């Protein structure tokens, strides 16, 4: 199951 | 015994041939389980394992949406990136991302990793303690700021302890089959002379899984690291990986070199010499 | 900022003249992932040949798998014909049973 979590940069 | 959880993400962007693309693909230790391509004809997080099938509309559809959210963000990073290395809107640039869990025979975390790059370089990494970032460079400073200021360290660290860890332990018991199975190599060593005093001895080891292998040449007990040709572990298509490692010896001198093969599949490790 | 592509051309299972069998075409090592593979049957195309999905190694460098069914005889010659940015001209490696 893939990370739910926002990542911006 | 110890089991990974790992998701690869590639955006790219290409200027003048629309949005950057974003795959992401997901893996139980070397055996994939799951894509997802923007590229596609109707991109959707896809099985690419048997074990994976079993899992209801709530799992596809909420990891499909997950991924439409996440190509979106990096599409976003992509353009953040540019304009923190001062770049031009005609190149091409690449952001990769991976991350995931490691557990230990008894499915308790071992270790959690996040880390990122910028056209093929580290561009922030999440720290063991999973509290911290290691940004490479000024640029990555400012993205640790806006990931301090968000506790986003609190937010990966929720989710490489508790989701990462209980579904990839799910994963592990439903492809108990061949997760949980280690096939060791096939093993044979092949002699080819090179000249009238020189000979090529090769050591082989094919059909096995996990890819982790140590194939070492010794000459007399002694490791032949500098002169072994080792080549890289290679996917056989079927699973299985294939490696091989060649040492040049002198003609007649063939019985003082043993190859010796460590896997995970094999109770004790091999060793192995040219049988003419 | 550039990484060449590693080739390496081999079959799925040790190969058997007239016995049906995987031509494989490991491309490994290289930056940007952009690439071309092609798998050739006595210097043409074969057409139909299917990889596997973009993926990296833990240096970040890309890797794939090139692949097709195919049949080893004593005279078919096989080879992988390669071409990425770091490569001026296409890189040919011949299919070598014994590699």
């Amino acid at each position: 199951l893939s990370s739910p979590v926002t990542k911006s940069f | 015994g110890s089991h990974s959880m790992r998701y690869f993400y590639t955006a790219m962007s290409r200027p003048g041939r629309g949005e950057p693309r974003f795959i992401a693909v997901g893996y139980v230790d070397d055996t994939q389980f799951v894509r997802f391509d923007s590229d596609a004809a109707s991109p959707r997080m896809a099985p690419r394992a048997p074990w994976i099938e079993q899992e209801g509309p709530e799992y596809w559809d909420g990891e499909t949406r997950n991924m439409k959210a996440s190509a979106q963000t990096y599409r976003e990073n992509l353009r953040n990136a540019r304009g923190y290395y001062n770049q031009s809107e005609a190149g091409s640039h690449i952001i990769q991302v991976m991350y995931g869990c490691d557990v230990g025979p008894d499915g308790r975390l071992l270790r959690g990793h996040d880390q990122s790059a910028y056209d093929g370089k580290d561009y922030i990494a999440l720290n063991e303690d999973l509290s911290s970032w290691t940004a490479a460079d000024t640029a990555a400073q400012i993205t640790q700021r806006k990931w301090e200021a968000a506790r986003v360290a609190e937010q990966l660290r929720a989710y490489l302890e508790g989701l990462c860890v209980e579904w990839l332990r799910r994963y592990l018991e439903n492809g108990k089959e061949t997760l949980q199975r280690a096939d060791p190599p096939k093993t044979h060593v092949t002699h080819h002379p090179i000249s009238d005093h020189e000979a090529t001895l090769r050591c082989w080891a094919l059909g096995f899984y996990p890819a982790e292998i140590t194939l070492t040449w010794q000459r007399d007990g002694e490791d032949q690291t500098q002169d072994t040709e080792l080549v890289e572990t290679r996917p056989a298509g079927d699973r299985t990986f294939q490696k091989w490692a060649a040492v040049v010896v002198p003609s007649g001198e063939e019985q003082r070199y043993t190859c010796h093969v460590q896997h995970e599949g094999l109770p004790k490790p091999l060793t192995l010499r040219w049988e003419p | 900022i550039q990484r060449t592509p590693k080739i390496q051309v081999y079959s799925r299972h040790p190969a058997e003249n007239g016995k049906s069998n995987f031509l494989n075409c490991y491309v490994s090592g290289f930056h940007p992932s952009d690439i071309e593979v092609d798998l050739l049957k006595n210097g043409e195309r074969i057409e139909k040949v299917e990889h596997s999905d973009l993926s990296f190694s833990k240096d970040w460098s890309f890797y794939l798998l090139y692949y097709t069914e195919f049949t080893p005889t004593e005279k078919d010659e096989y080879a992988c014909r390669v071409n990425h940015v770091t490569l001026s001209q296409p890189k040919i490696v011949k299919w070598d049973r014994d590699m």
